[PDB]
């Protein structure tokens, strides 16, 4: 309640800023009205951060290397440039995976060119080719290389696409150049976009002329789940217990083969719309694969999403979904009965990157908590369209 | 809520006549707004009492961008009814000289300066050449009525012909029409009937014949309109009559262009050119 | 990146190869190949380098950032519909009309058309 | 062997007549001169070709479909021993009015009219506004020496100031320089010394002062230059002196533009405008 | 040979690789890639397959033969000016507007624009 | 199951009214059908939504940036118990091809996927004065599975039906497009039922129920409502209903046999509409 | 030489009204030319007394190309010294239906059939759709005067409005003007002043009102035009008066389009 | 010309693919590649190869350009494919242009 109090609080808070900063930041703070359908008249998003205000946003390299490309385990990701960028993002994200690190998996390892002064002055294309050769000799079991470029790569004018093509032709390897320089874009969203573009342009269209894979009418592909602490595995067990077959996982515990086999999937289940809506739209336009957004946070959203996913198949899938719901009902009923009285009536404030502020609202409300303030670092206006109704 | 543009060659007394028309319309219970699209920001000097009104684009560059700019900063009411905005222009050699006009018009439409209280909008626009931002009011149907200020000098009628051709080209786009011709006079013989004949051959009508006067120099050293300075002077009542004819105008026509030889033969028969 | 420069001033369209993502913009590529796009400032506010860019490979369209300076210049020129602004703001897709001095070459095939006049007719 | 020159100024002061008379005087000295009319009025080759109007490059390109098929002979017309071409302009209301200039010069450079078979190349350019097309000969280093026609009028010296601003803007990338100021009489008492002071402020000189002679209309009624009409008149002598000092001009300086207040006070200094005071603003 | 098909009906421009000189015409290339150019005749006398061809590599323009039937059809829809007809007759250079069923792919980069309507508006 | 029908004929003989009443009857019979108005004047959906001439796809497309920015709900409206309506529109007169709107609207609907599985009938009301252009787009691109031509006893409608049959036979080999029958809209002229029957027999096809004229159609039109729901107990409501059952139960889809203009003249002569012509 | 075009929807007596106009004009010693821009090959049957004049497109197809076509076989002279040109369209579904008009006009200009001391040229153009070769005379500034044949029916008035919009679109690029609104009767109440009201609403003037009668059909059986079938007929004199008003017409105006609701209200408040 | 015929000059010589029916039916490009290899084997002193196509080459459908590019890159020697089919052009005039 106290909408006028909220507006007065916003006005009082905005007082310390200079005129430019105050005028810009007034557009980014809003009082929620669930009846609003278009967020553009209520809130403004996807704009540059005001200098010297201690923003929490990252860079495009963080959104591309650290978010999308990183969870892929059988590929080797080269942080092309100075040493710090790879160091600070090393194993800082809990994208779980299965494999023997250093032999066939490389998620928690830091590959870098380690640019020096002579690299900046002269260039690093020959150094990049030599590095690719050294990776090939030292890590034979790697199934692909991706070169994530940092700021100096685009700032000095290096041609990593030509190097990638030449080395991939020479070694018969999949080399993916990603131009994810930090200054490109205002946050990690452009990093997501660039990573999706790289996946589409260099990886996705590989098993297009073959048909060796045996397809099944119950083929689904998880998109936008990065296995943070094992979330993707819980979602996978929930989907397989429904009778569907999960072919691909983007990208937590994901493999290059799964990404290449994704176009042979009947339905795409997109968890993170913000990071992987681009590739889903491309898949729908090219291969004709329908895609749909689901929510597995809390029991209510999980049941609703399970029923919605089952509605896209025959009646056997619906009966299996009902069986799964009946099986799992007592567990979450007991969890609620145990924990709700301790947490009932508490007010919670949220501030996360994208699509998590709105997704976890149902989980909090399932225990009696209420969200009083939420927001995003880099969500666009469609995310605010989606999150107005849920608050 | 009627929009009129004042078009003509530079140096034809366009700004002075427009400001006198505005001041004559203000007294008769009408709230109007002047917009100066000439690169020179002197279209509002006789109203604002100012030395040089700060143009929109100057302050837009000083304040970073147009988005960080406020309506109250550009929209100054030197007179209570009158409201003046200065579009401005870029430094010579820097892009199109008319993009300031587009910026000013888009800013005014964005901030809703055309709301609920305007009887007349006037655009004092550069007519030596019609292109880009200066052709924008004709092109984008921003100014329904267009009045050309011209004299007996060959280049004045040449500019009037160019503006007539420009109106003809966008005749089917909207309701942009030529509402009449305005006679700013130098001390030369056979001037009124010259542009009268020009009007009949264009299919339009001559609005008024405003001759030269000494009171205009007293006004410019005063930095105020003649009607504000000396409302009893004959040219004050003459500007009043010009404004009255402007208000009570009903016929707006699609102009007819005139070839070079035909205007030349008109100037021949009048003898201004030997 | 393959760039095809076309203009009524040029007797023939030219095909050039460019390094993607260079700090030097499309303007660097135009200057080093003798393409006479009118550049008339160094702070990116004149708008005289306005060009029309067509992505010949529709599949290989790369998302980009439309900076506020480019947006304001394009609005001051008039080559920016509200629909394209919304598309660039939400889907991070480039508009039809760009500024050569502020356009970074992406890894795709592009057709760049200019009339030889400054932006804004 | 080629001196590329341009004549700028506000429309209506006499750029075309002065340019044509200067070319006529130059042709008497055995020089071979070529004229480019970059003004949309398309009358800068009238007094030399004796014709009603020279067909413009844009008109030929429209009637023939494109500029690549256009020949030099139908575009370049040789009269009085000097070559003449007209840039023309687009329909008023569409495109950029200076675009014809951009279409013309380019075309010429590809056809060979710009080869050094000529002593003088002149561009009669409209300088009432400095935009693309009308500033292209300055931007593309196509005019070494710029001469500004100016009268004792506020607008004329404003245009001179704007052209000098363009010149100083494009002074670091090319050799475009201001060769002087030409004054055409407007029957003003103090105009000679006025533009003398203006040139001193700008750091440049008068090349010459041209008196207002009624014989120029008598020459134009025949579609003729005044030099050919009376070789023995004093106006022809003034034009010949202007031509000889244009040839002997060696002061090519980067101008120093003045502000609006400086121009206003320069107008005040010579009596054209009365004295302004701050205590007599509200009455 | 690279061909870029463009149309307001097509959401994205389509890039295809074609073999030059084939007996099958540009219509064969369009049909293999699912480009919906209206083909409403089998004798090349209608104007349904009218397209606008732009040679992106201006230096690599190949001389061809403009057949009399194609010339007459192009004149019938008013898409062949006199200057381009004379150019085709003398210099053996192609006109801007072509017929897909009568157009032979050459070894160059081409942009084929169509609006989905038959020739002749 | 996903049956696609087109209604052709000369402009002004009642294609829109007949199509709307047919669709009203089909919806009354518990069939979810969809109307696409491909006629340039854009009034094919007036009597369903009851509001006004529905805003066409071209108007939003011009107002928006592209036909992709346009929303499916924005143009595809619902009325009369969930029956769906889309309107093609057209370009400005003297610009482009008048049938461009048909191509744009069909491409848009196909791309968004409005052709849902639970639809049973999709009726295109198109203009048959000129077969060419986008008006031939439904036949050439097999958009319309079966075609019904409305006709009257006039020369112009007869010739228009002949031209439509010519288009059908020209494009018959490349698609499942076929002629279902002919509908005779009455002008109260004498000996016109057997006239249309004779033309249908000449074309080799059967003749969809003949609709007599009356003033109840204008009474329903003035209220912006179909005859079926203005007065379901009238003979006209069950008339359109019977035409509807014959449409659903129609199974004779044949390749027509277009006839010569001289055959048309003699077939008009033999029924008294056209007077006997003597060479002397 | 005056170039005039006759537009309107198909079925409104356009062809026979144009034929009577030109025959009446030929009765006064004037020489006229007819170009039939209608795909139906019936625009010149009543002045040549033929089953169907062979069209330019048919001859071009049979003679290979249009370059082998001769002017004598396409230009046939009829009663009164009238020159007759017939522009057939292609088969339904085969390209644009207006290619015939463009081909015929280009051929006529190339062979010089206009400058032969003609005074009146009449283009009988289909007006159901204004596009392609049917809007070509307006696009290319071929017909300076245009007359629309309409009646008190919604289709006819809508066609007139569409042709007026087409005139407005190309008004600035040439001297194409709408002279008037020809009205043909279908024996309905309150039709003359309905069309006068439409003409006054969109800026033109009604030229002449043509009533329906049976004499024109009796002449049509004989492949005959009304005036030289029976010159003393009342309808023959009405056609003569129509011709007199056409030749002595000096009002050329640019119309203004009327909206759908405006036309609906105009039709409703006049009793239909 | 001045040269040793068959060693470093080949003007009066006739090198041809000599197509048969099986070449008309099944491709023909691999025959072109094998022909280029044999030419390089037996005539090492040549400074380039041109492939002048005759009438059936365009008709059956063949990509001599890709073969030219591939073999020129492989053997580091210029290969010029000339689509000088007889049916293209009304006379020898278009052959000059090609
Ligand atoms: N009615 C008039 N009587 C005398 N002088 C006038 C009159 N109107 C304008 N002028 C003079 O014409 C000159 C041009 O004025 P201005 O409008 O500022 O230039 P522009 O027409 O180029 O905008 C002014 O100096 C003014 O003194
Ligand atoms: N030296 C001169 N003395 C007197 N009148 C002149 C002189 N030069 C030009 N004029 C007059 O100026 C008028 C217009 O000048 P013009 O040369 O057309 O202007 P612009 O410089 O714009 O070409 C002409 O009619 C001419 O009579
Ligand atoms: N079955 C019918 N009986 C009588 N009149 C009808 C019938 N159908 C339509 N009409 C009349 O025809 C007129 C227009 O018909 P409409 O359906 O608009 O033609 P179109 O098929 O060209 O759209 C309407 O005013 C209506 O009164
Ligand atoms: N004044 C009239 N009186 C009676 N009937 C007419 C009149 N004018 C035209 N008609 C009839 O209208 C029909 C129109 O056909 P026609 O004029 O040949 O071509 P269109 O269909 O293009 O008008 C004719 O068959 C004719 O019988
Ligand atoms: S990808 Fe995104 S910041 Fe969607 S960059 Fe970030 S593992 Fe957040 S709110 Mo860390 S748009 Fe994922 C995210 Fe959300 S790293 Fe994780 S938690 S659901
Ligand atoms: S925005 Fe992104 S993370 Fe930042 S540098 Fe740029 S690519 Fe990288 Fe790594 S190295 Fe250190 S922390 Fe930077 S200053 Fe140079
Ligand atoms: S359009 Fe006009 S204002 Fe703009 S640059 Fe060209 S000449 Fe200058
Ligand atoms: S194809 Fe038909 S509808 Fe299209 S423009 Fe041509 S005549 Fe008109
Ligand atoms: S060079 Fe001026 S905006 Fe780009
Ligand atoms: S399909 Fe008819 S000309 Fe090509
Ligand atoms: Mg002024
Ligand atoms: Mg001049
Ligand atoms: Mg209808
Ligand atoms: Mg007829």
């Amino acid at each position: 309640m106290s909408r006028e109090e909220v507006e007065s609080l916003i006005q009082e808070v905005l007082e310390v800023y200079p005129e430019k900063a105050r005028k810009d930041r007034n557009k980014h703070l809003a009082v929620n009205d669930p009846a609003v359908t278009q967020s553009k008249k209520c809130i403004i998003s996807n704009k540059k951060s005001q200098p010297g205000l201690m923003t929490i946003r990252g860079c495009a390299y963080a959104g591309s290397k650290g978010v999308v490309w990183g969870p892929i385990k059988d590929m080797i990701h080269i942080s092309h440039g100075p040493v710090g960028c790879g160091q600070y993002s090393r194993a800082g994200r809990r994208n779980y995976y299965i494999g023997t690190t250093g032999v066939n998996a490389f998620v928690t390892m830091n590959f870098t060119s380690d640019f020096q002064e002579k690299d900046i002055v002269f260039g690093g294309d020959k150094k990049l080719a030599k590095l690719i050769d050294e990776v090939e000799t030292l890590f034979p079991l790697n199934k692909g290389i991706s070169v994530q470029s940092e700021c100096p790569i685009g700032l000095i004018g290096d041609d990593i696409e030509s190097v990638s093509k030449v080395k991939g032709a020479e070694l018969s390897k999949t080399i993916v150049p990603v131009r994810c320089e930090g200054f490109r874009g205002v946050s990690q969203s452009l990093g997501h976009h660039i990573a999706n573009d790289a996946v589409r342009d260099w990886v996705l269209g590989k098993r297009d002329e073959d048909t060796t894979f045996a397809s099944t009418p119950y083929d689904v592909a998880i998109i936008g789940d990065y296995n943070i602490g094992g979330d993707a595995w819980s979602s996978r067990i929930l989907l397989e217990e429904m009778g569907l077959r999960c072919v691909a996982q983007w990208s937590g515990d994901g493999s290059i083969s799964e990404i290449e086999l994704t176009p042979k999937v009947k339905l795409n289940l997109v968890h993170c719309y913000r990071s992987m809506n681009y590739i889903s739209r491309h898949m729908e336009e090219k291969y004709g694969i329908p895609w749909m957004e689901y929510n597995f946070f809390g029991p209510t959203k999980t049941i609703e999403s399970l029923r919605a996913i089952a509605a896209k198949f025959d009646e056997s899938i619906q009966k299996k979904c009902e069986e799964v719901i009946a099986k799992y009902k007592p567990e979450w009923e007991a969890v609620v009965a145990k924990y709700r009285p301790r947490l009932e009536g508490k007010r919670v404030m949220l501030y996360i990157g994208g699509l998590r502020p709105r997704h976890v609202i149902g989980a909090y409300e399932d225990l009696g908590m209420e969200v009083v303030g939420t927001g995003y670092e880099f969500a666009h206006n469609d995310d605010y369209d989606r999150t107005m109704k849920e608050m | 809520m009627r929009q009129c543009a004042i078009y003509g060659k530079g140096g034809i007394g366009k700004s002075t006549t427009t400001q006198n028309l505005v001041a004559a319309l203000a007294e008769m219970g009408k709230k109007v707004m002047i917009v100066g699209c000439d690169p020179k920001a002197d279209s509002t000097r006789l109203i604002l009492h100012s030395k040089a009104q700060n143009t929109i684009m100057e302050m837009a560059a000083e304040a970073g961008t147009v988005e960080d700019l406020e309506l109250e900063d550009v929209l100054k009411a030197g007179y209570g009814g009158v409201k003046c905005v200065e579009s401005g222009g870029p430094e010579p050699g820097v892009g199109c000289a008319g993009r300031g006009v587009i910026t000013a018009i888009n800013f005014l439409e964005e901030e809703g300066a055309y709301e609920d209280d305007l009887d007349f909008v006037f655009y004092d626009v550069l007519g030596d050449v019609v292109c880009g931002g200066f052709a924008m009011p004709i092109r984008e149907n921003k100014a329904q009525e267009i009045y050309i200020v011209c004299s007996g000098e060959m280049m004045a009628m040449y500019a009037a012909n160019n503006i007539s051709k420009g109106i003809v080209k966008y005749a089917n786009s909207g309701s942009v029409r030529l509402g009449g011709l305005i006679c700013n006079s130098r001390n030369t013989d056979r001037e009124d009937e010259l542009i009268i004949a020009l009007a009949n051959k264009l299919g339009t009508q001559m609005i008024h014949f405003v001759p030269r006067d000494n009171v205009v120099q007293r006004a410019e050293i005063r930095r105020m309109t003649v009607i504000e300075y000396d409302p009893k002077a004959k040219q004050a009542d003459e500007y009043r009559a010009l404004a009255r004819k402007v208000v009570d105008n009903k016929l707006l026509v699609i102009p007819n262009p005139i070839t070079m030889d035909e205007l030349e033969e008109l100037l021949m028969e009048f003898g201004i050119m030997e | 990146a393959t760039i095809y420069f076309s203009s009524p001033l040029m007797p023939h369209n030219k095909k050039v190869q460019a390094v993607a993502g260079k700090r030097s913009t499309l303007l660097g590529v135009a200057q080093e190949n003798g393409v006479k796009i009118p550049f008339e400032c160094q702070d990116g506010n004149c708008g005289s380098c306005l060009v029309k860019i067509t992505h010949l490979d529709g599949e290989r369209i790369k998302g980009m950032l439309l900076t506020d300076k480019e947006r304001n210049v394009l609005k001051s020129v008039g080559k920016l519909p509200k629909s394209e602004e919304e598309r660039a703001a939400v889907r991070d897709l480039p508009p039809t009309y760009r500024l050569a001095c502020q356009t970074i070459v992406t890894d795709e095939d592009l057709l760049v058309e200019f009339t030889g006049e400054p932006g804004g007719a």
